[PDB]
RNA sequence: GAUUGUUCACCCACUAAUAGGGAACGUGAGCUGGGUUUAGACCGUCGUGAGACAGGUUAGUUUUACCCUACUGAUGAUGUG
RNA sequence: CCUCACGAUCCUUCUGACCUUUUGGGUUUUAAGCAGGAGGUGUCAGAAAAGUUACCACAGGGAUAACUGGCUUGUGGCGGC
RNA sequence: CAUGAAUGGAUGAACGAGAUUCCCACUGUCCCUACCUACUAUCCAGCGAAACCACAGCCAAGGGAACGGGCUUGGCGGAAUCAGCGGGGAAAGAAGACCCUGUUGAGCUUGACUCUAGUCUGGCACGGUGAAGAGACAUGUUUUUUCACUGACCCGGUGAGG
RNA sequence: ACAAAGCAUCGCGAAGGCCCGCGGCGGGUGUUGACGCGAUGUGAUUUCUGCCCAGUGCUCUGAAUGUCAAAGUGAAGAAAU
RNA sequence: CUGGAGCGUCGGGCCCAUACCCGGCCGUCGCCGGCAGUCGAGAGUGGACGGGAGCGGCGGGGGCGGCGCGCGCGCGCGCCCGCCCCCGGAGCCCCGCGGACGCUACGCCGCGACGAGUAGGAGGGCCGCUGCGGUGAGCCUUGAAGCCUAGGGCGCGGGCCCGGGUGGAGCCGCCGCAGGUGCAGAUCUUGGUGGUAGUAGCAAAUAUUCAAACGAGAACUUUGAAGGCCGAAGUGGAGAAGGG
RNA sequence: CCCGGCUCGCUGGCGUGAGCCGGGCGUGGAAUGGAGUGCCUAGUGGGCCACUUUUGGUAAGCAGAACUGGCGCUGCGGGAUG
RNA sequence: GCGAAAGACUAAUCGAACCAUCUAGUAGCUGGUUCCCUCCGAAGUUUCCCUCAGGAUAGCUGGCGCUCUCGCACACGCAGU
RNA sequence: UACCCACCCGACCCGUCUUGAAACACGGACCAAGGAGUCUAACACGUGCGCGAGUCGGGGGCUCGCACGAAAGCCGCCGUGGCGCAAUGAAGGUGAAGGCCGGCGCGCUCGCCGGCCGAGGUGGGAUCCCGAGGCCUCUCCAGUCCGCCGAGGGCGCACCACCGGCCCGUCUCGCCCGCCGCGCCGGGGAGGUGGAGCACGAGCGCACGUGUUAGGACCCGAAAGAUGGUGAACUAUGCCUGGG
RNA sequence: CGCGACCUCAGAUCAGACGUGGCGACCCGCUGAAUUUAAGCAUAUUAGUCAGCGGAGGAGAAGAAACUAACCAGGAUUCCCUCAGUAACGGCGAGUGAACAGGGAAGAGCCCAGCGCCGAAUCCCCGCCCCGCGGCGGGGCGCGGGACAUGUGGCGUACGGAAGACCCGCUCCCCGGCGCCGCUCGUGGGGGGCCCAAGUCCUUCUGAUCGAGGCCCAGCCCGUGGACGGUGUGAGGCCGGUAGCGGCCCCCGGCGCGCCGGGCCCGGGUCUUCCCGGAGUCGGGUUGCUUGGGAAUGCAGCCCAAAGCGGGUGGUAAACUCCAUCUAAGGCUAAAUACCGGCACGAGACCGAUAGUCAACAAGUACCGUAAGGGAAAGUUGAAAAGAACUUUGAAGAGAGAGUUCAAGAGGGCGUGAAACCGUUAAGAGGUAAACGGGUGGGGUCCGCGCAGUCCGCCCGGAGGAUUCAACCCGGCGGCGGGUCCGGCCGUGUCGGCGGCCCGGCGGAUCUUUCCCGCGCGGGGGACCGUCCCCCGACCGGCGACCGGCCGCCGCCGGGCGCAUUUCCA
């Protein structure tokens, strides 16, 4: 609001937090992001480095739908599905393993992060890394991919 | 003028937005004017489901997506022969045609044809006049309902079927998943090179021949 | 006084002397406007040219005081019944 | 023998890897990358650039001149030992 | 320094509100000023405006944005005014026309850079008919030189008259 | 100063000079024809008009072995080439 | 101004700043501040509770002393034994049984310490303007806003509050929210008003005078008379365009 | 500081050297005052003057540095005025 | 456009009219910028700049903060010494 | 305190640009009224509130003639997605996990097999816990309760410094390979370095302050440029028709 | 040297139609800058924007793929969210800068040409009648015209269609009238007209009340109505209105039965024969503009210019080569969708007459410029003109009385009525221009007072005078506090009941299709865990959550107590 500003408290104040030896003009550096090369460079070099120049190929029409590849951690499986289906299990004594669609709660790959709970896992998945391959083997279970 | 850390920003505001802006205060009034759409729209075909025509089952394209099911546009030719239900018929019936979709399938054939046959099953034909022959659905079949369908007719819910725990037999448990896609990933790489020199050895077999 | 826009000079002449200076380089609502120094023009030179030239030359609008002050005069003024 | 003796982006070329992309697949050209070298900005942190205006204009400027004034006194003039 | 031949050179009768110079006559141009008249100003009746103004308005010197009205010390000051006057208020008029700078222009110029209308030439297109004849390649193709023709195309005249 | 009359060059025989227009088979000179039209130079009369084609222009039935696009034709290739 | 009010070197004595001291008062910062109901002033514990006993004790340093002593333990009373008793009452400087008047817990209180300011920041504004949601059994024809006041006051001050008159219709206080929000300036915009000032000025064509009329009123109108001018290339007599 | 012990692919006749574990040991010249560290960020980026040092200049109220001190930015007694 | 030629004139306008719109044109440049009190409180210094009237970043400033110490008989640190 | 007056001391006219203004710099006769940091988008930090590995917001839907309403409520919407939940590589793509123990492979600081523990350590680290010893308590001893002091020792967040580790890129080096297939296939090591990485999380939504831009842009303030139109009533020329 | 068909082409004030201007927000073609931006600058951007120009309608355009895609695929348009400020473009810089997927609003599809089939099955214009006539139409009847064989009708159009054979089942739409029946959502469709509660009750203010108390429940009445405006001040009640499936009367709209006149023999499914795409078009070369499209996204001119298992596309040129996906050269279309112009309304954290639009009014008015164009100022008496009759002074303007008014110190530019500014009355001052700061002093206007300001408040002692008590009990009532948790009710933590569990639900990708219903899936039921309820029993916080008794204390009321008490007064 109006009322909480400092222009209010900037009457009688003359130049008006402006300084009247350099006035407030109009536009003194130039307009915008104006003067990267020339005169500005400080800024543009010491404060966002290697802007100035091209990089890389074109992949010139592009769509992100081709390459939807989300993720997720073995950290966290033992979320996706209903945590009363580990209770079931860790116990239970026939070697069930819940099966886990990480496709069916979304997710275009599976990877190695974190511990694992000693418990045996059927994952069906996508992309597996190799790290949640190892993990999921040297706890017990398996990796099933999915198309 | 830059002063220490920010981002660029290219505000596209050279052109001239100002001219060219739309504000909102119909937003509500719209919402209203929609409203009375809706409304009238029904209590003008009275018995007939409120929402549209019936529409098909039917899976989203690219990649990412896959996963999902949708109310389609119409449901295909080729489906309706097979239902048993003319495409002219249809359109009169609340069955929405497209007939511009290329089926590659049985699995997604027969699960939208179950649509239709689930479709006729439920549907009370209104008879053309009150004392009318064959086809049209009894008057006991008739009485019962005034009932309009209020939200999308056998709606498409996005529905998976569990699968129970199992014992994981010493072979799904030898499979190095990783491996494998590496392999693939380069056998679909390579397959093209690697044919052309079957097909300069083979040559070869020739080429020491003669 | 002759010359000279001239300051500056030089000469004739007189005398007693023909000293030197200042006052916003005393003094444009005092003048004049001769020279500078607009716009028009002309020759010299330079420039390829537009054009340049303390290189010459001729024509080229010179405002306003009634206001306070100073000054010059003019009435006057409180005081002395 | 030490202290100078050379140079970004974008652009161009040459080289290097059985390198990556060239995209619905595949093979060859071709092109784009990646990584090193060269072309070069002499205003050297890197504008692709002739004049004139007394026919002139606007923002400004006592931060920039031409008078007046201050200081200074080289020079000038004047005067001592 | 630094003229000069149609960037014309040299002359010159007439003419020039064109620039100089000298002489006679004349003359309040001057010595050096003087007087007279008309209209004013001036004074009155009537009618009555403007420009400008921070506050204002006596001076010396000191200092002081290095020439102040203010202030310091001095000098001093009697109400309200009239005609004059141009010494002062760097008076007014009029964000200097002189000069510098601006990545502010305009007008002009050319050997600036980048372009343009226009024109010259080549190609392609409408864009054909016939005729000769030649070379080049090859052992038909190409290049086509030249000369006609009139159907496009073009120009000529009339009231489309042989 | 300009013009001026006088002197002087220069292009032009109309599918043209010069010229306009955005465009047409558009228009002015032109109700014209070289004693005319267009383009310049100097500036009455008298006397004269000196040398220089080394620059830049202009120009010339001039060689164009200098180069030079498009297209055109020649070739390799599998095609862009 | 002159054995000086001159100049050297020196005394005492005195004079004065926003400087220092003490005090007064108003700011801010800090105090690991106190103060949301409690003992206690270089604080150096307090309390059960037992067994045993009593004038014991804790029979330690010119330390000058700090940690132990001379207002009591035990005692007066009930009579060697009991007690050594209850604040709804000890009578209270300690009170722990319950707590300011004070405690808007962003209130109030004591210490100290400190408070030159352009540009700028920041904070604080029961400083100010207009709008709305709340709220003030707000105010008001028994007189609102504005306006006016050599009417009493208050704040440091933005302003605020009170005294009267006039005015004639509406207004304000708090808690919130909302602004096109507070002027001396911009050769700022518009409207008004001064000084100048009763000032400049009513100067181009030689020219008026008398009498009467009319009239409230006559230099200015009209009539007469007289003097004058334009002076037929006109101030004479008609037209165009324009004017209407 | 001082003891004990381990590790090494470096270094070397052995040790060095470095790294670690484990133990042993306190006010280390004066004076002053509570220390540490992270964001946002305005104005500013024409300055001027003095002692002393000092470069141009002859000299300047001239031009340009050092060092410090001022004014700007901030009055007051004094320095008659500034 | 028109100029016997002088940048003459195009309806008080000419080195090239007036009217409306683009139009809040742009401006490193003039001017101004509106209520109280309290506290802290500069710089005209750094390197790059088509930079010298301006910017870029060095500083200095405020605010916002936080980590802790302990003046609660029982402190380490820092420093124009 | 205010009005007039009186005195004594003080005393230059504000605003502004300015190294320096009373300026012999500029604005400013006086007065009323108007008048200049605004809105939006995007960032960024700071802060307020909701929920929290989520959290939202629309746009849509369902619920109104609105009086209040163009509100409020509600929706597997609620997530179709953004933001976050992981980076790194130009790209194909890979992707944050280590310790330990035993066993097996010659522990060859190479490979594999079973178990245990799970985000490695050091130094600082608010600091919570333990605490030897005091320090009283009417006597000598006994002793449970109760606090104060407390040398010394333990866990140690947050944070900081360091040493370790793991993912990706790139290099170097060098080992063994699996074998749906053949390796110009895929795969595994050691060391170093680049990374806006992981190493037991902090975002999301919504407020508000500041700031920085984009925006007319704090207001005022040009000489120009462009696009379209109107004019020869003046004058310049040409022509037509009149007059002297 | 004739007449006659046709083809081309004229003329008709021929018969009948129609086109042209305007409006112009939104809509469509094109054209088209420069300020501006880049600290210059031309590249770029502003920006395909303004002007210019052309064109439409109640909306405009587009639209039934020569699309999307790379999926396990979708499926006309437009729009909103979203992608996403992303792929790329750029002195790769200022800027620029889209798309594909998903969700949602809405959602409808269709028609030509050709190939062919069918006695042109067609079409147009006349004349006579029958109905119909305020959007000119049906019905019939006419050797009444004419187009059309260079081609008019039906089917048909690619999603297949035609034609055949036999497989199946069986017959209602359309239009011109002409009636009639149900007025057919704001909650009786549109419009108009007409209509529907309750005080001027008392008293009292006031010029006038609409104001303030009161008035059988905040008073009386009404209240599906208390919005608002009017009404000589603030009014639910006076009046218009308001509310109110309130009423009635016209008209208009739309939909339902009958009659009639006309039109129409219109299905569905199987096996075969054949039949197919729109040319100077695609494509290519080039140039020009454009976007983002690119070694060419779009559009252009010119040049070259196709094919039929072809063509386009399948987003860095190209050859080969493999795969996908449409089908151009013909065409239409609601819906959402846009709307600073119009008509007609509704509202506001708005402005409130130097603001708000130039314009509250003779506003696009007065006036200016020749003209394009430019373009103002200016609201208010009171409630009612009741707006000064009449006497009088004054030539008249003006006054003095008087009169009207609640008020003329509201007088026709009138509410209020500031400051500068000027008008005069009173006081005081006045040679250093005024004006200012500090300090006093004198005087005034006012302001407090005092005709003693002796300021109050306790307690006490004394002396006067007067009511009922206080202290005490007893009856009652009401508090408070205490506990026995005594008894009960309440809830926290624990345990027991496995008791709600099916008479307790909901969540969970938990599990069984041993179940049931519907089509392996969906719905339903049954098992499981996590959650939330009953029974009772035990412990404990026994909690502001009470409620009952017992207690202890306080207060009030009523009794007792008559006076060394306990009050009042001086
Ligand atoms: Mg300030
Ligand atoms: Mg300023
Ligand atoms: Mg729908
Ligand atoms: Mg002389
Ligand atoms: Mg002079
Ligand atoms: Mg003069
Ligand atoms: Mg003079
Ligand atoms: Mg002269
Ligand atoms: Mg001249
Ligand atoms: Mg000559
Ligand atoms: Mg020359
Ligand atoms: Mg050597
Ligand atoms: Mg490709
Ligand atoms: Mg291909
Ligand atoms: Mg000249
Ligand atoms: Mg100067
Ligand atoms: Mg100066
Ligand atoms: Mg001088
Ligand atoms: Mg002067
Ligand atoms: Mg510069
Ligand atoms: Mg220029
Ligand atoms: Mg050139
Ligand atoms: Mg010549
Ligand atoms: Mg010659
Ligand atoms: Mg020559
Ligand atoms: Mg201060
Ligand atoms: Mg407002
Ligand atoms: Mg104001
Ligand atoms: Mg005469
Ligand atoms: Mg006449
Ligand atoms: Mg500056
Ligand atoms: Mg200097
Ligand atoms: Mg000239
Ligand atoms: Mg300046
Ligand atoms: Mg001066
Ligand atoms: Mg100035
Ligand atoms: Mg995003
Ligand atoms: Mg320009
Ligand atoms: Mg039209
Ligand atoms: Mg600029
Ligand atoms: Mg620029
Ligand atoms: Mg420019
Ligand atoms: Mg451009
Ligand atoms: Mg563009
Ligand atoms: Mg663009
Ligand atoms: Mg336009
Ligand atoms: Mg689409
Ligand atoms: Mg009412
Ligand atoms: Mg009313
Ligand atoms: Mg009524
Ligand atoms: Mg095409
Ligand atoms: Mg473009
Ligand atoms: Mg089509
Ligand atoms: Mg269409
Ligand atoms: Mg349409
Ligand atoms: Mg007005
Ligand atoms: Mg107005
Ligand atoms: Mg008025
Ligand atoms: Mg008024
Ligand atoms: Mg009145
Ligand atoms: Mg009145
Ligand atoms: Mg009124
Ligand atoms: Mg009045
Ligand atoms: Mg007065
Ligand atoms: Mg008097």
């Amino acid at each position: 609001p109006s009322r909480l500003r400092k222009t209010r408290k900037l009457r009688g104040h003359v130049s008006h937090g402006h300084g009247r030896i350099g006035k407030h003009r109009k536009h003194p550096g130039g307009r915008g992001n104006a003067g990267g090369m020339h005169h500005h460079r400080i800024n543009f070099d010491k404060y966002h480095p290697g802007y100035f120049g091209k990089v890389g190929m074109r992949h010139y029409h592009l769509k992100r739908n081709q390459s939807f590849c989300p993720t997720v951690n073995l950290d966290k499986l033992w979320t996706l599905v209903s945590e009363q289906t580990r209770i079931n299990a860790a116990k239970n004594k026939t070697g069930a393993a819940p099966i886990i669609d990480v496709v069916r709660s979304g997710y275009y790959k599976v990877l190695g992060k974190g511990k694992l709970p000693k418990q045996p896992v059927i994952v069906k998945a996508k992309f597996f890394s190799r790290r949640a391959e190892e993990k999921i083997k040297g706890v017990g279970g398996a990796c099933v991919l999915v198309a | 003028a830059p002063s220490r850390n920010g981002m660029i920003l290219k505000p596209h505001f050279h052109k001239d937005w100002q001219r060219r802006v739309a504000t909102w205060f119909n937003q509500p009034a719209r919402k209203i004017r929609r409203r009375k759409a809706r409304q009238a729209k029904a209590r003008r075909i009275a018995p007939r489901p409120a929402s549209g025509p019936l529409r098909p089952v039917v899976r989203c394209p690219t990649v990412r997506y896959h996963t999902k099911v949708r109310a389609g546009r119409g449901f295909s030719l080729e489906e309706l022969r097979v239902a048993g239900i003319h495409k002219k018929v249809a359109r009169t019936i609340g069955i929405s045609v497209d007939p511009r979709r290329r089926n590659k399938c049985t699995e997604s054939l027969q699960a939208n044809v179950q649509r239709l046959k689930e479709y006729r099953s439920k549907l009370i034909l209104f008879p053309r006049k009150p004392s009318a022959p064959k086809k049209g659905d009894s008057s006991a079949e008739e009485l019962k309902l005034a009932t309009q369908l209020t939200g999308p007719v056998m709606p498409i819910r996005n529905v998976y079927k569990r699968e129970k725990a199992r014992v994981i037999t010493d072979e799904e448990k030898n499979f190095k998943a990783f491996a494998s896609l590496r392999m693939a990933r380069a056998n679909a790489r390579l397959f093209g090179i690697r044919a052309k020199r079957a097909k300069e050895a083979a040559e070869q077999d020739v080429e020491k021949k003669k």
